[PDB]
């Protein structure tokens, strides 16, 4: 019941000190149903009555919610953790089943009652001091103090896995092969014994336990695999998600709409192609939680898709290190991009997304780069190791951007793989203007107020132009500046603006925007044969731009 | 060991309570070198496991030592520094000699190794915990504090700081012309000698050091030449000022002059003192781009006037120890990377220009993290202090790649830029 493991010594913080709040109601049936109780664990050593000494106080309930039998003893140390130092974490990351290893027989043990066998560091007892109180005449009150590990107390998930980590450790030495990983009230083993042997393995350890005065019981409620874990379905060669459920609504409210998307990126852990674009484009307004939203279109049609791929259940293998660690990803086009990780061809070792929801303005090159990263990193924590990719860009594509490309980037050991769509830069801005070339001296401002602005050109050859605009900022002018002398010049030109805003974007090479405006430059600029732009700073600068200035 | 000493008294600045950082994710390779590693120096006494009544922790990372036969664990100290060594950057501050820069050489040795002698204030070891990590997280990290002064943290440098004038004071006497400067982990010793006397004049300290006591690993190679050159040697009276030069021509076109009235422009931010419109004016008009156009009346004034205050660094620009020093790294393409480091925008303190070879064997992550030790240890030469970097890429590549080519014992500060504009032009 209680063990003689080591004590982790505790403290209070620095300047506070023990709990002192009372509570002195009593529901005589229930008083009657805490002293059995402590009875029978003063009995069993792991509280003891103490001597009226200062002992701070603590709130005690009694409990039994539901098919009773019992009661529970429930102690309230909120204001004793409030007080109580902090410990090192505990799984700062929950381990993802894809780097798992495949095991022939796995088994759980209930751990639940283990605390109360793990001592509490002698000298932190005296604040664990809880006080039942005796029905009426207001008695000295049957009182005790805590000498194991508090159920509700701040240090005690700590102080146990620390303790059971030690307890185990020789254990795990001379048992390599045993899978060892206790989450909370659990404590699971995987072995590759045939169920026979394996269950001899397991009782070593539960004596081995009981040695250490933690015990364990044998059968009680629950079923084995598949596992119910973190959200998780486990398998002992397999792996997936929780049966996930997409709801059928004749209105959806925001915190409908976001257990929506919330349970959908969960199951893309392993559902190829999910897509979420759209129905968290609709979240994009964070005010309510009940707001109602009317399900867009897209949405609709998105969320659909998304029915016909959890439709067919699917399951992930796990990770054999022997093999090698591939990556694939392909792009699906509004921003949005898939990967499956992989050593075998045929099931995965797990699925996931990468979308550019970052900003306004984005290459597919780029946005490739962002992807093979987000994966890199993926990989290192799950695996231990980078990947080897396989992706739909061709060197000559690749090695030009990243040369061109004003950042740095390192992308990995990566292999070609033509399947449409491909990603490449479907034009490129010459670096010398062009020798014949109209020059269109572009320009485009907007009244900041009254909302309206214009947008021209003069050539070289003399030719002109403006067009009124209502309705938009100077950005907008100033591209809607580039966009025209596109639409009028010729299949070479030779574009200059005032503005860096336009500049950028255009040089950033995008592939798409949304902003259609945009895009009607983009594609002219793809129809074109050869373009070169060029900067000239504003106000002060060039007379050309100040010549259509004067005008808007 | 024997207790060479026994403990200096360590205290976080007040409102301030030990480093509680997280410890990235690591190659399992890198995860082994880390235990292999701590094995030892837990067995040395260097370092203990703690319990999990030690809240506090600090990143640790694999490094190559110097590509030799092992690893080298680099403690990222940096969150534990400012809430310490800052407050004995006064409380025991090692002093800045400003004349180790016009020294004809500056060598740098790996002191490092001194430390782990002396034992550390046990009121303190509870901060230094670091945590070697595990695949995926499946169990729980390995855990350990500090027994002695550990390497990169600037409260060891501090505290052995006595015992080394003490090592080095009967050598600073038969060479009271080498300067002697200690930072983290490593000594910089300057000469104006041949190199050959000062090299010499080293191997005399790496051996003054040595039998005394330290040991400096700092044997790069021996007589046989597999091209692996020697020892870190730097040059700072070489450190000069780099080029910031318009471009002399023949034959102007109306878009060559229209960068040219740019690069101007923007220069006017770090020189008040040029002037364009003449200059400008010959573009006022809309004409071609690829016409070649002829000079003003005083536009071959203003071209050359201005390519004058253009060849003699600015004024007021003073070094003000009270700030941090800010480094900016521009990718120039090709292997090139230029850089400046200053205070207040457009004050350059410094600027330069750092390169790689041809393609082949190097990256753009590798060529970074070699610009960027090579800004940190220039400026820690001229002013004693590293400085935050504002790196030129996405700031997960980098924190996924920054440790495959570090080699730096310390760790300069950090921030990712998303934009360099018409700089890279300008420089
Ligand atoms: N059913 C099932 C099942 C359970 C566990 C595994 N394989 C496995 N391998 C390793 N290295 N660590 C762990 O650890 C775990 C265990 Cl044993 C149980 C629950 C979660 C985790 Cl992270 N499991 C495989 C199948």
């Amino acid at each position: 019941p209680i063990s003689p493991i080591e004590t982790v010594p505790v403290k209070l913080k620095p300047g506070m000190d023990g709990p002192k709040v009372k509570q002195w109601p009593l529901t005589e049936e229930k008083i009657k149903a805490l002293v059995e109780i402590c009875t029978e664990m003063e009995k069993e050593g792991k509280i003891s009555k103490i001597g009226p000494e200062n002992p701070y106080n603590t709130p005690v309930f009694a409990i039994k919610k539901k098919d009773s039998t019992k009661w529970r003893k429930l102690v309230d140390f909120r204001e004793l953790n409030k007080r109580t130092q902090d410990f090192w974490e505990v799984q700062l990351g929950i381990p993802h089943p894809a780097g798992l290893k495949k095991k022939k027989s796995v088994t759980v043990l209930d751990v639940g009652d283990a605390y109360f066998s793990v001592p509490l560091d002698e000298d932190f007892r005296k604040y664990t001091a809880f006080t039942i109180p005796s029905i009426n005449n207001e008695t000295p009150g049957i009182r005790y103090q805590y000498n194991v590990l508090p159920q509700g107390w701040k240090g005690s998930p700590a102080i146990f896995q620390s303790s059971m980590t030690k307890i185990l450790e020789p254990f795990k030495k001379q048992n390599p092969d045993i899978v060892i990983y206790q989450y909370m009230d659990d404590l699971y083993v995987g072995s590759d014994l045939e169920i026979g042997q394996h269950r001899t393995k397991i009782e070593e350890l539960r004596q081995h336990l009981l040695r250490w005065g933690l015990t364990t019981p044998d059968k009680k409620h629950q079923k084995e695999p598949p596992f119910l874990w973190m959200g998780y379905e486990l398998h002992p060669d397999k792996w997936t998600v929780q049966p996930i459920v997409l709801p059928e609504k004749d209105s959806w409210t925001v915190n409908d709409i976001q257990k929506l998307v919330g349970k959908l990126n969960w199951a893309s852990q392993i559902y190829p192609g999910i897509k979420v674009r759209q129905l968290s484009k609709l979240l994009r307004g964070t005010k309510a939680l009940t707001e109602v939203i009317p399900l867009t279109e897209e949405a609709e049609l998105e969320l659909a898709e998304n029915r016909e791929i959890l439709k067919e259940p699917v399951h992930g293998v796990y990770y054999d290190p022997s093999k090698d660690l591939i990556a694939e990803i392909q792009k699906q086009g509004q921003g949005q991009w898939t990967y499956q990780i992989y050593q075998e061809p045929f099931k995965n070792l797990k699925t996931g997304k990468y979308a550019r929801m970052r900003g306004a303005h984005t290459n597919d090159v780029k946005q490739l780069t962002e992807a093979v990263q987000k994966i890199t990193t993926e990989s290192i924590v799950i695996w231990g190791k980078t990947p080897k990719f396989k992706l739909p860009i061709q060197k000559e594509t690749w090695e030009t951007w990243w040369t061109e490309y004003w950042q740095a980037t390192w992308i990995p050991e990566w292999e070609f793989v033509n399947t449409p769509p491909l990603v490449k830069l479907w034009y490129q801005l010459e670096k010398e203007p062009i020798v014949g070339a109209e020059t269109f001296y572009v320009d485009g401002a907007a009244n900041r107020e009254t909302k309206l602005g214009k947008a021209g050109y003069v050539t070289n050859k003399g030719r002109q132009k403006v067009v009124p605009l209502t309705n938009t900022t100077n950005q907008k002018t100033e591209l809607q500046a580039i966009y025209l002398a596109l639409q009028d010049s010729g299949l070479e030109v030779n574009i200059v603006t005032d503005s860096q805003y336009a500049l950028g974007i255009i040089q950033a090479q995008p592939d798409k925007s949304e902003s259609e405006l945009v895009n009607q430059i983009i594609e002219q600029l793809i129809k074109k044969e050869k373009v070169y732009l060029a900067w000239v700073p504003a106000h002060k600068g060039i007379g050309g731009n100040e010549q259509v200035d004067k005008l808007v | 060991p024997i207790s060479p000493i026994e403990t200096v008294p360590v205290k976080l600045k007040p409102g301030m309570d030990g480093p509680k950082v997280k410890q990235w994710p690591l190659t399992e390779e890198k995860i082994k070198a880390l235990v292999e590693i701590c094995t030892e120096m837990e067995k040395e006494g260097k370092i203990s496991k703690i319990g999990p009544e030690n809240p506090y922790n600090t990143p640790v990372f694999a490094i190559k030592k110097k590509d030799s036969t092992k690893w080298r664990k680099l403690v990222d100290f940096r969150e534990l520094n400012k809430r310490t060594q800052d407050f004995w950057e006064v409380q025991l501050g090692i002093p800045h000699p400003a004349g180790l820069k016009k020294k004809k050489s500056v060598t740098v040795l790996d002191v490092g190794d001194a430390y782990f002698s002396v034992p550390l204030d046990e009121d303190f070891r509870k901060y230094t915990a670091f945590t070697i990590p595990s695949i995926n997280n499946e169990t729980p990290g390995i855990r350990y504090q500090y027994n002695v002064l550990p390497q990169g943290w600037k409260g060891s440098p501090a505290i052995f700081q006595s015992s080394m004038t003490k090592i080095l004071e009967p050598f600073k006497k038969q060479n009271p012309d080498i300067v002697i400067y200690q930072y983290m982990d490593d000594l910089y010793v300057g000469s104006d000698l041949e190199i050959g006397q000062h090299r010499t004049k080293i191997e005399e300290l790496r051996q003054h050091l040595l039998r005394w006591g330290l040991t400096t690993p700092d044997k790069k190679h021996q007589k046989e030449p597999p091209f692996l050159w020697m020892g870190y040697e730097l040059h700072p009276d070489k450190w000069t000022v780099q080029p910031i030069v318009l471009p002399e021509k023949d034959s102007w076109t109306v878009n060559d002059i229209q960068k040219l009235v740019g690069k101007l422009n923007w220069a006017s931010q770090i020189y008040p003192g040029i002037k364009v419109r003449q200059l400008s004016k010959l573009l006022r008009g809309t004409k071609a781009l690829t016409e070649v156009i002829p000079l003003t009346e005083e536009a071959e004034l203003e071209l050359a006037e201005n390519r004058e205050i253009l060849k003699e660094p600015v004024h007021g620009v003073y070094y003000d120890p009270s700030k941090d020093l800010i480094a900016e790294i521009q990718k120039q393409g090709q292997g090139q990377w230029t850089y400046q480091i200053y205070q207040e925008p457009f004050k350059n303190l410094k600027t330069g220009k750092y390169a790689r070879m041809r393609g082949a064997h190097t990256n753009d992550v590798k060529q970074l993290t070699e610009a960027v030790q090579k800004i940190t240890t220039e400026s820690i030469v001229i002013w004693g202090k590293t400085p935050k970097f504002k790196l030129p890429i996405q700031k997960e590549t980098w924190e996924t790649w920054w440790t495959e080519y570090w080699q730096a014992t310390w760790i300069p500060e950090w921030e990712f830029v998303n934009t360099p504009p018409l700089v890279k032009l300008w420089y």
